[PDB]
């Protein structure tokens, strides 16, 4: 079912400069946000807390706050150490967190880049190379494997810390989690690349949660020539899909943009093409060009 | 398993000199350190290194550099030496996968003089024990004494029939300055040994205060007059 | 440097010309994550353009969301012009609300 | 700085046990270390702490470490003359070699004798060889002063230990008038 994300973006650019910024996403709601200039964590949702206590929370904050500027100089000597085996800029990926399942089951990662490629894992109990990874980064990972600390704490925050917390989410966000938004569809089109031939889209936007089913159709049949888009995200949370037919000028007539949502009870959204709301909705559009 | 040496124990340096100091270690450490011991401070890190030719600034760099040449070895240089300078320097290697796995030397000691000219080798009389000691007491003290020496860059030991020996042996923790009053002045130090007065009795045991100087090198040349004041054994013998 | 951003310009609502709407620029597909952004009507900077927080996907690749209050017209234009590192040029996109 | 050693100087009997302090804030706190250092010499290990409450001995030396309080405490059992050096409190903030060292400015401890048979007495050198005094067997409580004159020199209270004897005394010299000497002592003094 659903995946937490703890997301770390971290930049170098020389020996002075350098900023840390995290995001956290249970499945595709964002749940907290770290900018380099805050102290401390801020909570996107009302919910963000979980079910953990005000001081439970600070002992994990503080562990992160801790963590963060730790992490820096860390990596700041990492590089003096790989004296021209690597250098500034450097940017550096986290991803680690959790995987919900039935149980009272929950599987658990730590997954790190380097340079946009992934480089490291954490696994059972030490940092791992993963296949394809530079062969320099061996040694790091040997320097860094010998701290036990850092070992025992991760291994807690992703054994137990961290399944523990999104259960505490899964609870405090349900209603939020499980929401339905309505989708709201309107056709347009543009000239095809071919002479002759048009290209008809029809928009998708405001649907939550994510799965969706968008064809274009004549009668019952399904129009095999409908290209989806990929998912765009609206900024409230919902999100916007377009599928594109192409087709001969004077073929759209009996055309119709057929929508299947999750929101919308058993009733799909049907547009066919040259609707007493298409004409008019066009209308509202035009636009010089 | 070896260890980790700083050479020279102690050095003279004057007003804006040069100075270079070795430090090497067999232990197949990675990382190599220089700090600076300043009385009540603690340690300050100045350079370290993690292998040749490595060399990262710290806390007090300003003022030295440094270099590594290899793994085994570790300059610091000292750019423009102090006025009236003391300074104790330490230098510490480590293992990269033990951050526990940290060995220091035995130090660096470092006057600046101001100038050269005022540099001498101590004078050494051993005094023999009064033999009212003997009937009170029954057990003999000898005396040592260097006098008249600059800077305090010295290192004392008794013999006894060619041996060294620590056992009923005493010696001063602070040298004592000739003239409290003019900056650099000759130091005076006492040094006791106390044996059985009848192992004193008997002329067959001998006794020999030897005190280990530390002046000027043969690389650095001296145009004045009397003995040069290199770097010398001077004892005085008694039986 | 590394990836050139996708650029994908569209709005929260179907527009109806002198109707208040959200319009979207969605950034994808590129790194480093340094990245400047800028929303414009008619060539000009719009004032108060609001951004998500940065973010990356499974495949390690960053994007962030852009977006603003406009109201579409029949000669008004909006575009989202970006800067980036992987650009000689910055790239300005246009919206068209037809495709 | 951010470790804070004390006291400043400690003063013990020989054979008495001793207690040195050292509070810290160094974060974070992967270890404890201490460190003695002789006189004109490096710097010797004596115990290394890491756990959150940690207690560690190595021969003489006991040392316990909670972190919660970042607090160390370090206890020479029967001590020597030899403990005389200067004692270092350090503070690691990794487990790994990127992390560093945080320096305590020290504690010297001062171990003085237990004299069980005091017989003070001054005797003249005598002066070999061919050119031509102490003051010994003193208690604890007795501190010589050094002369407000510049003709004499009289060098500070020294203590030495003859080990196959069961015995210990300290020691005092003035050079330049022996029956006088270094005044500002007992009376039950001899000539
Ligand atoms: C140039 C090329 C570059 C190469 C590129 C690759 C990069 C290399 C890989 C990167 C990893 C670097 C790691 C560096 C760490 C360090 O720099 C930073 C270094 O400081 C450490 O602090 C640790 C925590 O205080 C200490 O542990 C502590 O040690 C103690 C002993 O002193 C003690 O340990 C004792 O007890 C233990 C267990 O019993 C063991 O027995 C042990 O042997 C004992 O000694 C404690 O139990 C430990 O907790 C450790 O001594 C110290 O060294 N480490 C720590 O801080 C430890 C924690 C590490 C956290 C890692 C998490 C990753 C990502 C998180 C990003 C998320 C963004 C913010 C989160 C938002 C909030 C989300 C809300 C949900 C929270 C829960 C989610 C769960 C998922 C994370
Ligand atoms: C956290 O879970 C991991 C694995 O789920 C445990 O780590 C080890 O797993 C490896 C496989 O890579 C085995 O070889 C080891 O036997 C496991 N370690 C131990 C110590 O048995 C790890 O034990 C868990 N950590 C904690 C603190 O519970
Ligand atoms: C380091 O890099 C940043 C570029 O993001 C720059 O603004 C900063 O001035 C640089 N500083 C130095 C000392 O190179
Ligand atoms: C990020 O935060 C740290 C601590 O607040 C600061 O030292 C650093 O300069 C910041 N980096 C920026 C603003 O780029």
């Amino acid at each position: 079912n659903y995946t937490f994300r703890c997301l770390q973006m971290s930049s170098f650019a020389n020996r002075s400069w350098s900023r840390t910024d995290s995001v956290v996403w249970l499945g595709d709601l964002q749940t907290h946000r770290w900018s380099n200039d805050s102290a401390t964590i801020s909570f996107t949702k009302p919910w963000s807390q979980g079910k953990l206590s005000n001081q439970q929370w600070e002992k994990l904050q503080h562990m992160f706050q801790v963590y963060r500027v730790s992490f820096t100089r860390d990596i700041q000597e990492l590089v003096k150490m790989m004296s021209p085996k690597e250098d500034y800029p450097i940017e550096i990926q986290l991803s680690a967190g959790c995987e919900m399942y039935p149980g009272n089951a929950s599987e658990s990662f730590l997954h790190v880049a380097f340079q946009g490629k992934y480089v490291v894992r954490f696994w059972g109990t030490s940092w791992q190379t993963v296949p394809g990874a530079p062969s320099w980064l061996d040694l790091p990972i040997k320097v860094l494997n010998a701290d036990q600390g850092t070992s025992a704490t991760v291994q807690m925050l992703l054994n137990d810390t961290c399944p523990l917390f999104v259960r505490g989410l899964l609870e405090a966000g349900k209603s939020d989690l499980e929401k339905q938004e309505k989708p709201v569809a309107w056709l347009s089109s543009v000239p095809s690349s071919a002479h002759g031939h048009r290209q008809l889209v029809c928009h998708v936007s405001g649907f939550y949660p994510k799965p969706v089913w968008v064809m274009w159709m004549r009668g019952d049949q399904e129009q095999q020539g409908t290209h989806r888009g990929d998912f765009l995200p609206n900024a409230d949370e919902t999100w916007y899909l377009q599928a594109t037919l192409d087709v001969e000028a004077g073929e759209e007539a009996g055309l119709a943009c057929r929508v299947k949502h999750s929101s919308l009870g058993g009733q799909d959204i049907i547009l066919y093409w040259g609707s007493l709301h298409h004409i008019l909705d066009a209308q509202k559009m035009v636009w010089n060009h | 398993g070896g260890i980790i040496t700083q050479t020279p124990k102690f050095l003279i340096g004057q007003e804006g000199q040069k100075l270079t100091l070795k430090c090497q270690q067999n232990f197949n450490h990675d990382t190599m350190y220089w700090y600076r011991q300043d009385s009540g401070k603690g340690l300050r890190l100045i350079y370290y290194s993690y292998g040749a030719g490595s060399t990262e600034k710290g806390d007090l760099s300003e003022g030295y550099d440094a270099s590594r040449e290899k793994k085994s070895s570790f300059s610091l240089t000292v750019t423009s030496a102090q006025k009236n300078e003391m300074a104790v320097f330490l230098c510490a290697s480590g293992s990269l996968l033990d951050v526990r796995e940290v060995f220091f030397g035995k130090g660096t000691r470092l006057t600046v003089v101001e100038d050269l000219k005022n540099v001498f080798p101590p004078e050494v009389a051993v005094f023999e024990p009064s033999e009212a000691e003997i009937s009170h007491t029954q057990k003999a003290t000898l005396v040592c004494l260097a006098t008249g020496f600059y800077p305090d860059h010295v290192e004392l030991s008794w013999w006894v029939n060619g041996k060294e020996v620590h056992s009923g042996v005493c010696t001063d923790p602070q040298p004592l300055k000739e003239q409290p009053a003019l900056n650099d002045s000759r130091y005076a130090l006492s040094s006791r040994l106390r044996v059985s007065a009848t192992f004193w009795q008997n002329p067959r045991n001998h006794f020999r205060c030897q005190v280990q100087f530390y002046g000027l090198s043969e690389n650095d040349e001296w145009t004045q007059d009397r003995a040069k004041p290199v770097t010398q054994i001077v004892s005085a013998e008694a039986w | 440097i590394q990836k050139t951003p996708q650029i994908q310009v569209y709005s929260r609502h179907p527009p109806e010309n002198g109707k208040p709407n959200i319009l979207n620029c969605y950034v994808t597909q590129f790194h480093p994550p340094h990245i400047e952004i800028q929303m414009l009507k008619n060539g000009k900077k719009i004032p108060k353009v609001e951004m998500s927080d940065m973010s990356f996907s499974k495949d390690w690749s960053f994007y962030i969301l852009a977006h603003t209050e406009f109201t579409p017209t029949e000669t008004d234009t909006y575009a989202c012009r970006v800067k980036h590192a992987s650009m000689a040029e910055p790239k300005t996109v246009y919206w068209d609300r037809d495709m | 700085t951010q470790v804070e050693q004390s006291p400043q100087s400690l003063v013990v009997r020989q054979g008495e046990n001793s207690v040195l302090q050292c509070n810290y804030s160094v974060t974070p706190d992967n270890h404890l270390r201490w460190f003695k250092q002789d006189t004109g010499k490096g710097l010797v290990s004596l115990t290394v702490l890491v756990d959150q409450k940690d207690k560690t001995s190595n021969g003489r030396y006991s040392a316990t470490l909670d972190k919660d309080a970042k607090h160390s405490t370090l206890h020479i059992t029967a001590t020597l003359l030899d403990d005389t050096a200067t004692y270092i409190c350090v503070v690691g903030d990794r487990g790994s070699a990127l992390g560093r060292l945080h320096f305590g400015a020290g504690t010297q401890l001062i171990v003085i004798p237990d004299i069980q048979n005091p017989d003070p007495a001054v005797y003249q050198l005598r002066d070999s060889k061919s050119s031509d005094c102490l003051f010994t067997d003193f208690d604890s409580q007795t501190n010589v002063s050094q002369s407000k004159d510049s003709d004499v020199y009289i060098t500070d209270k020294c203590v030495l230990d003859m080990r196959s004897m069961d015995f210990k005394s300290n020691s005092a010299v003035a050079w330049s008038a022996c029956a006088n000497a270094f005044n500002n002592i007992p009376e039950d003094t001899f000539f």
